[PDB]
């Protein structure tokens, strides 16, 4: 009953609240020679255009 | 960044890395004040010690050259005051 009452706008708001321009936590196991470092990953959670 | 001399050196010398764990905090969770005054104090102590060590040959040579400079200056003053030039 609560699952058919969700609005697309509400879902977009929830997605924007917690993803956009937020600090993530990364865990890596393996060849870290090729996996990007945190700083770069922190700079791609937002876009210049927005 | 590949096809570079330092990458080639890494691959030739260092082994295939294994058993290293790195923990990084985001800069937003680290206070810039942080370890600030302690680092200032201890780095200043270290630099004072190091410069006291490696500056003493320069101090000794400077003392000798200052002695020579004083001698030459007084000699030239005597020469000019006596019309001996
Ligand atoms: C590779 C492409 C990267 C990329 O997406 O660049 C988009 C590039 C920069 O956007 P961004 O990567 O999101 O950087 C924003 C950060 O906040 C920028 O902040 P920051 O902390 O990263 O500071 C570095 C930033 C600005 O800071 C500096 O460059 C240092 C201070 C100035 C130094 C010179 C004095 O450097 C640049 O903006 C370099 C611009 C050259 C292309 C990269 O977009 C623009 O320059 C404007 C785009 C819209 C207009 C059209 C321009 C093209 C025609
Ligand atoms: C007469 C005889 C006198 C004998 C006694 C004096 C001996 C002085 C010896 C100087 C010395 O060891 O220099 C090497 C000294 C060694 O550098 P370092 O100790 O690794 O520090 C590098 C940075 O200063 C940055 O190092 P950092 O990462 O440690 O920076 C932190 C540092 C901030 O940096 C400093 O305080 C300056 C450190 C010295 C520069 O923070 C503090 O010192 C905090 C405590 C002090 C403030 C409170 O500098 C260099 O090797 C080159 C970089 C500095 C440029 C020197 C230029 C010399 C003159 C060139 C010819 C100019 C011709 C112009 C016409």
């Amino acid at each position: 009953e609560q699952l058919d009452a969700i609005s697309r706008e509400d879902l977009i708001r929830v997605a924007h609240e917690y993803f956009y321009d937020k600090d993530p936590v990364v865990a890596v196991i393996g060849d870290t020679d090729n996996v990007p470092e945190y700083d770069a990953l922190r700079a791609v959670t937002y876009s210049v255009d927005l | 960044e590949g096809h570079s001399a330092y990458v080639a050196l890494e691959q030739r010398v260092n082994t295939r890395q294994k058993g290293i764990i790195q923990r990084h905090l985001s800069p937003y969770d680290v206070d810039i004040r942080g370890n600030g005054f302690r680092q200032i104090y201890r780095l200043g102590m270290q630099k004072i010690r190091y410069f006291g060590l490696i500056g003493t040959p320069c101090l000794l040579v400077a003392g000798a050259y200052r002695g020579i400079w004083v001698f030459c200056e007084r000699l030239e003053d005597e020469r000019y005051w006596s019309n001996a030039l």
